[PDB]
RNA sequence: GCCCGGAUAGCUCAGUCGGUAGAGCAGGGGAUUGAAAAUCCCCGUGUCCUUGGUUCGAUUCCGAGUCCGGGCACCA
RNA sequence: AAAUUGAAGAGUUUGAUCAUGGCUCAGAUUGAACGCUGGCGGCAGGCCUAACACAUGCAAGUCGAACGGUAACAGGAAGAAGCUUGCUUCUUUGCUGACGAGUGGCGGACGGGUGAGUAAUGUCUGGGAAACUGCCUGAUGGAGGGGGAUAACUACUGGAAACGGUAGCUAAUACCGCAUAACGUCGCAAGACCAAAGAGGGGGACCUUCGGGCCUCUUGCCAUCGGAUGUGCCCAGAUGGGAUUAGCUAGUAGGUGGGGUAACGGCUCACCUAGGCGACGAUCCCUAGCUGGUCUGAGAGGAUGACCAGCCACACUGGAACUGAGACACGGUCCAGACUCCUACGGGAGGCAGCAGUGGGGAAUAUUGCACAAUGGGCGCAAGCCUGAUGCAGCCAUGCCGCGUGUAUGAAGAAGGCCUUCGGGUUGUAAAGUACUUUCAGCGGGGAGGAAGGGAGUAAAGUUAAUACCUUUGCUCAUUGACGUUACCCGCAGAAGAAGCACCGGCUAACUCCGUGCCAGCAGCCGCGGUAAUACGGAGGGUGCAAGCGUUAAUCGGAAUUACUGGGCGUAAAGCGCACGCAGGCGGUUUGUUAAGUCAGAUGUGAAAUCCCCGGGCUCAACCUGGGAACUGCAUCUGAUACUGGCAA
């Protein structure tokens, strides 16, 4: 199962998620088909957040890939019509 | 290592003293299954307390080998000692951490040069309490042999300056009590009784700072090295800073679990003989004679002042005079170090029975501050005992 | 191998086991090699002043 | 072992003991057509090939054998029935 | 971290004043400069081609208060930057917050400057800084804080800094203490004497 | 933790059963050379591994140690 | 708009010289070690050697919404008995919630670890058909009617234990028929043949025989054709060293036919032919995980493959298969072997190259910590449980990077040291002294951000006979942090707690004096020391780095000293003693003609990270990070014909 997931990457106490489809199977930072977007926790109300690129979220999703329990929660903050 | 030991019952350091094949260590194993049956504690067995190939073909003791019996009142940890001239180094260690002693002279053989030797140790490094047991008995069926052989132990106690009349004797077989002979069994289960009795409620130093001298060293497959001892003064929570100091230099380590008779606890309290393990620290290079102390406390010295009492032939030591350069054994806590000795100035020659500082220039460094106490040997024999004046180095 | 004894004075004889770095002396031909003064059995050398890490020596 | 999760020990024996037998059944009906070939006619060989049709088939849709294991038992076996009676 | 030592020794070496012990007079004739960099002062150097280059490095770290391996790495900077490798070396040493804190008049001596910097006393675009090695960016704003502001060492200092040179590439307020950092320094402004050109010689090698 | 061996002037070795230890090879002093090497003329240059004891007297006889050698064990 | 801005020499053969030619040195760099000295912090890293041997706890479970279990456990409900009639005793009740032990599902094959082997079975780059694919996901349409078992539990025994047997008994999404089946499988087609499992949340109406049936809805089950993701297989070139290894090879090389493989194949057989590889290095021997990269370099190259990422390989040693969608299975099974193991002597264990930790080896390398709070993973509708994966914490200057250790004034140019022509100089504004700070440690108080959620509510929607239940939801509630005495802030006290260690004859920045006398010692190269040493040892003085500094080892550089870019061979090292000559390298000249080379274009690809440039975020930096460029390539496809090749003439 392919699946949509946060890769963790960045420094101690300092994270920086890359949002990127993977099969289940490998590791959380190991192989993936390809990265679509970013994610920071820690970047506050500035320029850049966070990124989701949604038209490749319709290639895999309308195929058959699952969406994690918070890349799916970032779907709904970047929203559709807000 | 398993079972969590209970900190209840006060502790009390014990052990046997006395002549060569006497029955000191036969006295061990009496103890053990006589307050094992009754009471209801740990049974353990005589082999236990001496086997290796060293403790077999010969018979003799060596190792200062270590019990644990229980009693309503106290918690005893005993101390067997070895008892011939040969191993008098590693029993002073045993001695020392020992608070109440039981001598050990017999009904046919009666005291013996050794038994003399073993006292006389005992006074000099600090030995408080002593009681008296006639440990063979019924291999003379009379009433006027047996009682004459008490008279002389009162006389040599007192002669060497222990209570002696006031001191309880005993008398009973050790062997016959480890059977199951009804009469014998309670007079073994009397000696406890005189243990409670006699030797007092023993007074800690669990305020002033942490130390602990290392009498023996040990390396547990699994876990790392150990260090066991009775800890002189303060405390020892697990997961605290413990600085090894003496012999060689010094080393940083911590420790990782305390224990008392193959038991877990929290805190290693003073006057009481704990197994100390260490972290990161290899079974060569710790040896025997250093002391675990808490960083910044104590720090190692190979020259000090020290006012030296030198024994007379009276009191039993040298009997002629001697100059700079002379070369005798000076016994600390556990172990022993030979230095050389510096005179005063306006002071030809040191004459036997005599009180006078010096300085004295130790081989190896050893962990030492003022107001400790020593006590000099040479030659199979002692010299003379005293105290630290100065630090130097 | 043999190894070279830096410094004046050693307490070196018979066997005590002691630590080899790499350096020719360039004088003894055969000799390859240097003891470093302070590792192991090898002491420090007595009463020196300048240059003590080389020779192994602590603080006065 | 040092785990609980050793059922699998016990299960995976109790699944060979049923799928030797199933596995085994099959492969003698597939002898029994192959005793048949070779001396005789159009007629005792296709009566062994309709009995074993079924079986075959069968154990190839429980996931013992798979179904081109299957195919081939049939396609190679018609083509002896075939070419030589 | 820092030198901490004789600090008006390091200026008779070297042979020309480095600003170090500038403080509150002027001149200073008080150390036999030129003429005595130890005991044997008297001793005419022969002073090798690579001699001038290392002399040459050591007055320009000695004036602004760097150490080696942190100058070492203004050059791998500055080689990578655009323009010339010379006017990018002493363009970033300029643009360090202890050295626009000693050019805008508040602190008498560049090390003055720098522990007025790293004890919570200056302040840039509304946040307080602490390090010495703070590349002060183009358009920025710094200042002293209220608390520490109007302090005895300040004052003092600030009216030494009407006698010196004093930059066109930064300005000062000097009433509130609040200055501002316009465009970054050029090479003709300041010094006219530290020759870069020398030290560029000596790490290209 | 305990059994055993080993140590003699700068180096390689003799000498002892209490009678106070020597040999070569070095090293040093002088005449000679810038200093040497030889040449010539004179010297052991010593805590008998350390220290104590039995004695009139111990390298030598008997303890206790030093660092090193090899041997056997104990698992809070 | 930005993506390379890049190439240094010096000492040393000689009385001197120019050349040749080694030797050494100045720079980067590391998984480092060692010596001396050690304050903080931040981010990284931290058994390279014995793939040596291992005690202890722990690293994989999970659902009651599969099933018997009316339950091992703890607790409500119809009813019971004592007596302080609600306090106590106590049988029934899926019936209180759940769940010890089972039975079945899915997991265990992922995630972790380590490079022993492997020089091609492997890896890389580019292609290619003969394939399979659990979970996810498109479509179509099913899922109908039966049976015999079987554990647990008993029952009864065997065993020291591990672990059984014998008598029942019973459940299912376990199990097997049967009907049922096609664009499915097979056949030339006609034909034949091939499956399924059911659950849970609610109900008006009417059957009640009360176990309700039947509407409901979510989820599962099953067949096919599919996507997606994995994996299996094939080819081409590339991927170390040795010819003091020259021949190797019999299922070997190919065919026909049978078997077997998910799939094709000497995969494997039977016969048939006599091959196949080999000088563009087979075979044999030694060494080796490979790549993205790393370090170095002006670049070509040279070295290297720790950490992060892909692939392979292996799991106590040597084998085999079972189960499965996937393994010939790190914490499964079965044998055998070596070593530890416990017993009752019958027999049993056991597998740290998961995480801690031990001994041993070594120059050398760490806690038997906390936590699932986040990020993934496993099962499950979920809640949650599980997780040494991950996130933290401890230790270690092992690195990279930041801030420390005061800051002004200060002449008697003090004392003391050191030097002197004894006039003085120098240490030295150094110190003391006065003026000030108060970073960082040390105390005392504020306090984020890592937190998205999940639940109890609800609202309309969803969904239906229904103002239900689930799908989506938006509003009200009270919560979720191992880190954590957190990041950071603010008050306190007072310079207070906070500096070494190399070197100083030349190369190479910096000099005197004493001690010693080819001795003691130094030395990276040359060389210093023989009684006036700048080189030895100390002292003063300096210089260079500074919480580091040097020494050692290791790679490249300089070395144009293996030279393709870029060297030579009369006398310095170096033309075989001289011919002939096959294979091989090269080839006059003009027409053709292809298009192999070559060149141009175009598309696909060259994983991400790394590097590089312009940004951005941590007080700054290292560090993290967005986009770009790049990934110098390889493939195919279209062209060009000058050159080179081919084929003619
Ligand atoms: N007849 C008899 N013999 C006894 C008695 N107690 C001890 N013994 C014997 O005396 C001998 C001494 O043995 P043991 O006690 O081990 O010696 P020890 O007293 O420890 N001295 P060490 O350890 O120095 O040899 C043994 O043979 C023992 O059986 C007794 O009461 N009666
Ligand atoms: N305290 C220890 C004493 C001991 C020491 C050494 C051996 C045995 C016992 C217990 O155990
Ligand atoms: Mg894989
Ligand atoms: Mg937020
Ligand atoms: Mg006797
Ligand atoms: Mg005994
Ligand atoms: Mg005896
Ligand atoms: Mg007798
Ligand atoms: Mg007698
Ligand atoms: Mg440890
Ligand atoms: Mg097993
Ligand atoms: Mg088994
Ligand atoms: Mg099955
Ligand atoms: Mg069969
Ligand atoms: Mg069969
Ligand atoms: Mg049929
Ligand atoms: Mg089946
Ligand atoms: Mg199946
Ligand atoms: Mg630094
Ligand atoms: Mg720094
Ligand atoms: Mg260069
Ligand atoms: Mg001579
Ligand atoms: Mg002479
Ligand atoms: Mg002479
Ligand atoms: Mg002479
Ligand atoms: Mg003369
Ligand atoms: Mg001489
Ligand atoms: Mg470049
Ligand atoms: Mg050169
Ligand atoms: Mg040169
Ligand atoms: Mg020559
Ligand atoms: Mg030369
Ligand atoms: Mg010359
Ligand atoms: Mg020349
Ligand atoms: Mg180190
Ligand atoms: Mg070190
Ligand atoms: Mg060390
Ligand atoms: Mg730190
Ligand atoms: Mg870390
Ligand atoms: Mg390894
Ligand atoms: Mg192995
Ligand atoms: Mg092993
Ligand atoms: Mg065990
Ligand atoms: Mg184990
Ligand atoms: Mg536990
Ligand atoms: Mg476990
Ligand atoms: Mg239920
Ligand atoms: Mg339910
Ligand atoms: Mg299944
Ligand atoms: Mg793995
Ligand atoms: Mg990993
Ligand atoms: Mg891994
Ligand atoms: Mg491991
Ligand atoms: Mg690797
Ligand atoms: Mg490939
Ligand atoms: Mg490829
Ligand atoms: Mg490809
Ligand atoms: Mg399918
Ligand atoms: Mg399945
Ligand atoms: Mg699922
Ligand atoms: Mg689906
Ligand atoms: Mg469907
Ligand atoms: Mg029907
Ligand atoms: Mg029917
Ligand atoms: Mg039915
Ligand atoms: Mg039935
Ligand atoms: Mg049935
Ligand atoms: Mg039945
Ligand atoms: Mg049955
Ligand atoms: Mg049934
Ligand atoms: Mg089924
Ligand atoms: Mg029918
Ligand atoms: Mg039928
Ligand atoms: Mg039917
Ligand atoms: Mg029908
Ligand atoms: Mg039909
Ligand atoms: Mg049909
Ligand atoms: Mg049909
Ligand atoms: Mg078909
Ligand atoms: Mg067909
Ligand atoms: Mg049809
Ligand atoms: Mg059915
Ligand atoms: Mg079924
Ligand atoms: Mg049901
Ligand atoms: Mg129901
Ligand atoms: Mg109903
Ligand atoms: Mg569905
Ligand atoms: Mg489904
Ligand atoms: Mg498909
Ligand atoms: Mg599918
Ligand atoms: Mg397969
Ligand atoms: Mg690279
Ligand atoms: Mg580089
Ligand atoms: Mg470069
Ligand atoms: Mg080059
Ligand atoms: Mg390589
Ligand atoms: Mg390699
Ligand atoms: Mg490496
Ligand atoms: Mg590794
Ligand atoms: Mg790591
Ligand atoms: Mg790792
Ligand atoms: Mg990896
Ligand atoms: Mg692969
Ligand atoms: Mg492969
Ligand atoms: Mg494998
Ligand atoms: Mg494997
Ligand atoms: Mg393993
Ligand atoms: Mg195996
Ligand atoms: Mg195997
Ligand atoms: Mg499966
Ligand atoms: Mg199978
Ligand atoms: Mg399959
Ligand atoms: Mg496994
Ligand atoms: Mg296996
Ligand atoms: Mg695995
Ligand atoms: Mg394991
Ligand atoms: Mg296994
Ligand atoms: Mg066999
Ligand atoms: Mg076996
Ligand atoms: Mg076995
Ligand atoms: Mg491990
Ligand atoms: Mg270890
Ligand atoms: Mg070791
Ligand atoms: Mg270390
Ligand atoms: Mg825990
Ligand atoms: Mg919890
Ligand atoms: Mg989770
Ligand atoms: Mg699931
Ligand atoms: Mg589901
Ligand atoms: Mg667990
Ligand atoms: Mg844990
Ligand atoms: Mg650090
Ligand atoms: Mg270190
Ligand atoms: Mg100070
Ligand atoms: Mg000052
Ligand atoms: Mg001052
Ligand atoms: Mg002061
Ligand atoms: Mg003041
Ligand atoms: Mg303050
Ligand atoms: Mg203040
Ligand atoms: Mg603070
Ligand atoms: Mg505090
Ligand atoms: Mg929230
Ligand atoms: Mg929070
Ligand atoms: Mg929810
Ligand atoms: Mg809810
Ligand atoms: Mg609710
Ligand atoms: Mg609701
Ligand atoms: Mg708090
Ligand atoms: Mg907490
Ligand atoms: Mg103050
Ligand atoms: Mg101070
Ligand atoms: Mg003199
Ligand atoms: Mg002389
Ligand atoms: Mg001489
Ligand atoms: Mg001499
Ligand atoms: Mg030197
Ligand atoms: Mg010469
Ligand atoms: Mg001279
Ligand atoms: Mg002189
Ligand atoms: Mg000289
Ligand atoms: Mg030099
Ligand atoms: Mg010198
Ligand atoms: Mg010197
Ligand atoms: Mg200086
Ligand atoms: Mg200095
Ligand atoms: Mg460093
Ligand atoms: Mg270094
Ligand atoms: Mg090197
Ligand atoms: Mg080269
Ligand atoms: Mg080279
Ligand atoms: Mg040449
Ligand atoms: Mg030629
Ligand atoms: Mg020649
Ligand atoms: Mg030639
Ligand atoms: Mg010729
Ligand atoms: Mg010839
Ligand atoms: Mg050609
Ligand atoms: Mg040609
Ligand atoms: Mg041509
Ligand atoms: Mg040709
Ligand atoms: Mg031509
Ligand atoms: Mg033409
Ligand atoms: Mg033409
Ligand atoms: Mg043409
Ligand atoms: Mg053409
Ligand atoms: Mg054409
Ligand atoms: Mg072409
Ligand atoms: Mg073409
Ligand atoms: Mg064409
Ligand atoms: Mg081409
Ligand atoms: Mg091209
Ligand atoms: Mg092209
Ligand atoms: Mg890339
Ligand atoms: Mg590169
Ligand atoms: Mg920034
Ligand atoms: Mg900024
Ligand atoms: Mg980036
Ligand atoms: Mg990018
Ligand atoms: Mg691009
Ligand atoms: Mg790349
Ligand atoms: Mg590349
Ligand atoms: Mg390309
Ligand atoms: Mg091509
Ligand atoms: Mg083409
Ligand atoms: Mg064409
Ligand atoms: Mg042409
Ligand atoms: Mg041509
Ligand atoms: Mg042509």
């Amino acid at each position: 199962m392919v699946t949509i997931r946060l890769a963790r990457h960045g420094a101690k106490k300092r994270p920086f998620y890359q949002v990127v489809v993977a099969d289940s199977r490998n590791a959380r930072n190991g192989r993936f088909i390809e990265r679509v977007g970013f994610f920071n926790p820690i970047a506050s109300e500035k320029e850049e957040g966070t990124r989701l690129d949604l038209d490749r979220i319709a290639h895999w999703v309308g195929q058959g890939a699952t969406i994690s329990d918070r890349v799916a929660a970032l779907i709904k903050e970047v929203n559709k019509a807000a | 290592s398993k079972e969590k030991f209970e900190r209840t019952k006060p502790h009390v350091n014990v052990g046997t003293i006395g002549h060569v094949d006497h029955g000191k260590t036969t006295l061990t194993a009496a103890i053990t299954t006589v307050l094992a049956k009754t009471y209801g504690g740990a049974a353990r067995a005589f082999d236990q307390i001496d086997n290796a190939p060293e403790e077999k073909a010969r018979g003799i003791t060596i190792n200062t080998s270590h019990v644990e019996y229980d009693t309503p009142t106290r918690h005893y940890a005993h101390v067997d000692c070895p008892g011939a001239a040969d191993y008098v180094k590693n029993m002073i260690t045993g001695a020392a951490q020992m608070d109440g002693a039981i001598l050990v002279v017999a009904a046919t053989d009666g005291p013996m040069p050794q038994t003399r030797e073993h006292i006389l140790l005992g006074r000099q490094v600090g030995v408080p309490y002593i009681i008296v047991f006639l440990n063979k008995c019924d291999m003379v069926d009379d009433e006027e042999l047996l009682e004459l052989v008490e008279m002389e132990v009162r006389e040599l106690l007192s002669q060497y300056d222990f209570p002696g009349d006031d001191t309880p004797i005993v008398r009973g077989s050790a062997l016959k009590a480890l059977e199951g002979d009804a009469e014998w069994e309670a007079k073994i289960l009397e000696l406890a009784g005189f243990l409670d009795s006699y030797i007092p409620e023993p007074e800690r130093a669990i305020d002033k700072p942490f130390l602990l001298p290392i009498e023996d060293v040990f390396s547990i497959s699994g876990r790392g090295t150990v260090v066991t001892g009775r800890v002189e003064r303060g405390i020892i929570k697990v997961g605290e800073e413990v600085e090894i100091v003496g012999i060689k230099e010094t080393q940083k380590s911590t420790c990782t679990g305390v224990e008392m008779f193959r038991k877990l606890l929290d805190e290693g309290r003073a006057g009481e003989n704990v197994g100390v393990l260490l972290r990161g620290i290899k079974r060569e290079e710790i040896e025997r004679g250093q002391v675990l102390a808490k960083p910044g406390t104590i720090k190692p010295h190979t020259k000090f002042e020290s006012e030296v009492y030198i024994l007379s032939k009276d009191e039993g030591g040298r009997h002629t005079p001697f100059f700079k350069g002379y070369r005798p054994q000076f016994y600390f806590r556990t172990t022993d170090v030979t230095g050389t000795i510096e005179l005063p100035e306006g002071v030809e020659m040191v004459m036997p029975g005599d009180n006078i500082k010096m300085v004295v220039t130790l081989i190896h460094p050893i962990a030492m501050d003022d107001g400790l106490r020593f006590a000099i040997r040479e030659g199979g024999r002692t010299v003379g005992a005293g105290v630290v004046a100065k630090v130097l180095s | 191998v043999t190894s070279y004894i830096g410094g004046e004075g050693h307490n070196l004889q018979e066997h005590s086991v002691i630590l080899i770095r790499g350096g020719r002396v360039k004088d003894l031909p055969g000799v390859r090699y240097h003891t470093v003064r302070g590792a192991l059995d090898c002491s420090g050398v007595k009463d020196r002043k300048q240059a003590r890490s080389k020779y192994g020596v602590k603080r006065p | 072992n040092i785990k609980s999760a050793k059922k699998r020990a016990i299960q995976s024996e109790k699944a060979r003991k049923h799928n030797a037998s199933r596995r085994s059944m099959m492969r003698t009906f597939i002898k029994k057509v192959y005793a048949a070939i070779e001396a005789g006619d159009k007629a005792a060989a296709q009566k062994a090939f309709n009995e074993m049709q079924p079986i075959v088939d069968r154990q190839a849709a429980k996931g013992l054998i798979h179904k081109n294991k299957a195919a081939r038992h049939k396609a190679n076996l018609t083509a002896q029935i075939n070419k030589l009676a | 971290a820092r030198y901490l030592g004789p600090k008006l020794k390091l200026s008779r070496r070297e042979g020309t004043d480095l600003f170090l012990k500038s403080g509150v007079r002027a001149i200073d004739t008080k150390c036999k400069i030129e003429q005595a960099p130890g005991q044997h002062g008297a001793r005419k150097p022969r002073l090798s081609d690579y001699g001038v280059q290392l002399r040459e490095k050591q007055k320009v770290r000695r004036i602004y208060g760097v150490l080696e391996r942190q100058f070492r790495n203004y050059y791998k900077e500055a080689a990578r930057l655009k323009g010339n490798t010379g006017e990018n070396l002493l363009a970033l040493l300029e643009g360090r917050l202890d050295n626009v804190v000693y050019r805008m008049g508040f602190g008498a001596t560049r090390a003055e400057a720098r522990q007025l910097v790293s004890h919570k006393a200056i302040m840039v675009n509304g946040r307080v800084v602490n390090i010495a090695s703070y590349q002060v960016s183009p358009n920025d704003v710094v200042s002293i804080r209220e608390k520490a502001k109007k302090q005895s060492r300040v004052k003092a200092a600030l009216e030494l800094a009407e006698q010196r040179e004093k930059p066109t590439w930064l300005e000062v307020d000097a009433g509130k203490m609040e200055g501002t950092f316009k465009r970054k320094p050029e090479r003709s402004d300041l010094s006219a004497d530290i020759n870069e050109h020398l030290i560029v010689e000596l790490y290209s090698k």
